[PDB]
């Protein structure tokens, strides 16, 4: 006699937000780097210039 | 489609002396000319990658 509510108007929330999978970039991104003293060089000439 | 038309000449032998014209006419002749319009195309696509080449 505590006047539950119905078995189908019981009210299911969605989160708007989502997870993502772990994916391992192998920290090659903290490598990248324009100076001399870089593993990984980045060339961006290309960028404003034409050609492959 | 659009037609054009053309008038030909009387060539018939002119009515003479006192006979009759009435009912001895000539059957003057037109021609038409049917042209139709369509639609021509052509085009070129070009890739971003060979635009960038």
């Amino acid at each position: 006699a505590d006047t539950t509510p119905a078995t189908g108007l019981v009210v299911q929330q969605w989160e708007d937000k989502f997870f993502q999978e772990y994916l391992h970039d192998g920290g090659f991104k903290a490598l990248m780097g324009t100076d001399e003293n870089a593993v990984i060089q980045v060339k961006e000439d290309l960028s404003k210039k034409a050609g492959d | 489609s659009i037609t054009i038309a053309l008038v030909n000449r009387l060539n018939n032998a002119a009515v003479t002396g006192a006979s009759t014209l009435e009912g001895n006419e000539e059957d003057m002749t037109s021609r038409s000319l049917r042209i139709y319009v369509d639609k021509r195309r052509n085009a070129v696509r070009i890739a971003e990658i060979s635009e960038q080449r």
